[PDB]
């Protein structure tokens, strides 16, 4: 499958490419319905 | 993860992420209030620390 | 699943809807029960054995 | 020097003692953290603190040289501080406090600035039409009478309606009397009579923002023209000042400036279309403004000056009030939020105070603030102090119970009971148990639980959403057995069963589509399915499928 592991600094464009969305609230879960 | 008895166990990274997000949101809100530059400088220092 | 539905159909067996989270002797141990004690909350009914 | 002497031994022995380091340490007073900073700086080349007197070298020279250079800088340093709170105290310890008369001057500066802003927005009375339309819609019962406007500068709805009627009369008698020598006086009178009214901050701000949007559209058009006539054509600014300024409405300054026998005039032929469109938009907007743009420009300049004066005014008020918040904040140091966080949250409540403070009532600020500050600290400690956010109401209730409980314990020499707590409070007892369950803060998953292998608590928490491997083998065994018992059947019935239930496919087709393909009307396909089922039901064709029936 893979034959090497390359390492380098990450550009902001790359960091946005990894992500599936932006976290905007410090919330974790609801305190009664323990749902996200 | 939920534990027995209603207790919850959490990783320390959640605390650090919550710190970062709180200070970032506060900074964004404070930029829109045109606060005195002392406040925004201190907020930026806090964000850097977090 | 698609084959666990057909199996339940042919044999007409319905879902239990409850688990079997019962206490059992640890494997490899063999003794006699010499004592049992039950503690119940205030609002509970204190079943016959209690 | 002193640091170099300390290094001398470090290397000579390969190790040093806390005392010798602290002593050779430059007298340079260090605020603990600084001493902490240098210790690692020395550790960079590698050294053993060892509170007591005494295991190999693995330090790159590059690290070594850099640590040496920074170590030299430490001696030359004066007041290096790597601590935000300390830096804050210093940058704050640079503004003097204000005396009692020191807020009256600031307050009157603020009032004068806001009055100038109000008049400047008042001068542009086109909004009066928008205000009248809003009042008409409100009188159409679209909203409350008292919501649109917070009264007038006078106390009864009838007086407000009379004033609105007079305003409408003046508006109609002034708008339809432009034909110019006296129209300006009519407009001034209309503005003056409108000054006696008071508008809600939201509607006033919306009007200001709409005016700003219009002005920014006009400025965008002007700058587009400037970039299309200067950058592309190198048009001298003198020509623009001479022609564009003075009229600012007609096309003479641009369209009739093409015949100036200059290279820029000829080059304007290429960009005449876009600049002409900009001029058309301006002509319309200039008509919409109905006022000399230069006058408007001066209106905006005065408004900006007033706003800047007001902003710098409160700035100083809030600098002395930053001098404060530090006190109230220290009262919640261990409440689950960090000190600099508490202080910054208080600074926002302080800003909220300064903007809503009236000195006329002669309240000591240091009192129209010590509240706004505490409200903002507590609101925060409640909205962002726990990993699982709790409503402010639930937090109030929990604090009340924790108190009522302390008193009951002191007067009972015994922790109260969920029943006695319910009695002493006014709660249905079950509610008390629900509030007495709201789990406290999540436990740290790295909490040391060791003394054998240095293992943490999170290591012993298992995964409960995993399929056991004898259930993955069992599943594949049924997915096969089913193929056998089913294949041991004729084609059409086997496909009927396959479609009905979903074996090897991607949908549990209902009877309608199965009939479409097999041509029929449900009841027959229902017939084919039932025979198959009763068939696979008899023994001699359902022993292993029976085994898969947990029993
Ligand atoms: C001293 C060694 C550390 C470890 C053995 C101690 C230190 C803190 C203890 C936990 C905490 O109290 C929080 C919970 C309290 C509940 O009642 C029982 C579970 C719970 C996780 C405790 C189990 C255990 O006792 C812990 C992990
Ligand atoms: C020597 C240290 C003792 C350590 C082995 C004991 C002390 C407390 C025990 C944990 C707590 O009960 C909390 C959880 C309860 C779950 O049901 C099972 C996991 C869980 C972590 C427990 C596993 C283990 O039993 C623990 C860690």
């Amino acid at each position: 499958e893979f034959d090497a592991i390359k390492i380098a600094l990450a550009s902001p464009d790359m960091i946005r490419s990894w992500s599936f969305g932006e976290v905007k609230k410090p919330e974790t879960i609801n305190y009664r319905t323990f749902k996200p | 993860v939920p534990l027995d008895g209603g207790r919850f166990a959490t990783s320390d990274l959640n605390d650090l992420y919550r710190r970062v997000i709180n200070r970032n949101n506060r900074l964004k809100r404070l930029l829109d209030l045109a606060a005195p530059d002392i406040i925004v400088r201190n907020e930026k220092r806090m964000l850097q620390e977090a | 699943t698609p084959e666990e539905k057909l199996l339940r159909a042919i044999f007409g067996e319905k879902a239990s809807d409850v688990k079997d989270s019962s206490l059992r002797v640890p494997n490899g141990v063999s003794g006699t029960v010499i004592d049992v004690q039950v503690f119940t909350r205030d609002g509970v009914e204190k079943d016959k054995r209690a | 020097s002193q640091l170099k002497l300390l290094v001398t031994r470090g290397k000579e022995q390969g190790y040093l003692t806390y005392a010798e380091v602290n002593d050779h340490l430059p007298e340079d007073i260090v605020d603990s953290d600084q001493i902490e900073d240098i210790i690692q700086m020395i550790n960079d080349m590698g050294i053993q603190v060892m509170e007591e007197a005494p295991a190999e070298n693995t330090a790159d020279e590059d690290a070594a040289e850099a640590a040496a250079q920074v170590l030299s800088s430490v001696e030359s340093e004066i007041g290096r501080t790597t601590d935000p709170v300390r830096m804050y105290m210093r940058e704050m310890g640079t503004v003097e406090l204000l005396t009692r008369e020191g807020e009256i001057d600031i307050a009157k500066r603020i009032e004068d600035g806001i009055n100038q802003v109000q008049c400047s927005v008042a001068e542009y009375p086109e909004a009066i039409t928008y205000l009248l339309e809003q009042y008409d819609r409100v009188e159409a019962e679209e909203a409350r009478l008292s919501d649109l406007i917070t009264g007038f500068v006078d106390i009864d709805p009838e007086l407000a309606r009379e004033k609105f009627a007079e305003l409408r009369a003046q508006y109609v008698v002034t708008r339809d009397t432009i034909k110019h020598a006296t129209a300006q006086e009519e407009i001034l009178k209309l503005s003056e009579v409108f000054k006696q009214f008071r508008l809600v901050p939201k509607q006033f701000d919306y009007l200001v923002n709409s005016m700003r949007v219009m002005m920014d559209r006009v400025r965008t058009q002007e700058r587009l023209i400037m970039k299309l006539c200067v950058e592309q054509c190198k048009m001298p600014k003198k020509n623009f000042i001479t022609l564009f300024t003075g009229n600012e409405t007609s096309d003479t300054w641009f369209n009739a400036a093409i015949a100036m026998n200059k290279p820029w005039s000829e080059k304007l032929h290429d960009v005449s279309e876009e600049v002409h469109r900009a001029l058309q938009k301006l002509q319309q907007i200039e008509e919409e403004t109905g006022l000399t743009i230069e006058q408007v420009k001066d209106i905006n300049r005065r408004m900006s000056i007033g706003e800047a004066k007001a902003r710098r005014a409160k700035k100083e008020m809030v600098e002395a009030n930053l001098r404060l918040v530090i006190s109230i904040a220290k009262k919640y140091t261990n409440r689950g939020l960090q000190f600099l966080d508490l202080i910054q949250e208080g600074n926002i409540g302080l800003m909220k105070a300064v903007d809503k403070f009236e000195y006329r009532r002669g309240y000591k600020f240091s009192t129209y603030a010590t509240w706004w500050i505490r409200q903002a600290i507590t609101r925060s400690i409640a909205d962002q102090a726990r990993t699982i956010r709790i409503p402010v109401h639930m937090i109030e209730t929990i604090n009340k119970l924790n108190r009522i409980s302390r008193q009951m314990l002191q007067e009972m020499g015994r922790e109260p009971t969920p029943e006695e707590l319910a009695e002493r409070m006014l709660m249905p007892e079950d509610k008390i148990r629900k509030v007495l369950k709201i789990a406290k803060e999540p436990i740290s998953m790295e909490t040391p639980i060791g003394d054998d292998e240095d293992s943490h608590l999170g290591d012993f928490i298992e995964d409960t959403t995993l399929e056991l491997p004898l259930d993955s083998a069992t599943t594949e065994s049924l997915r096969a057995a089913t193929h056998d018992v089913l294949a041991g059947l004729t084609a059409r019935e086997a496909k009927v069963l396959r479609m009905r239930f979903g074996i090897d496919m991607n949908t549990d087709y209902t009877l309608e589509e199965v009939g479409k393909q097999f041509d029929v009307t449900r009841e027959r396909i229902r017939q084919i399915e039932a025979k198959a089922l009763r068939k696979l039901r008899h023994p001699s064709r359902s022993e292993v499928l029976r085994s898969f029936l947990d029993d």
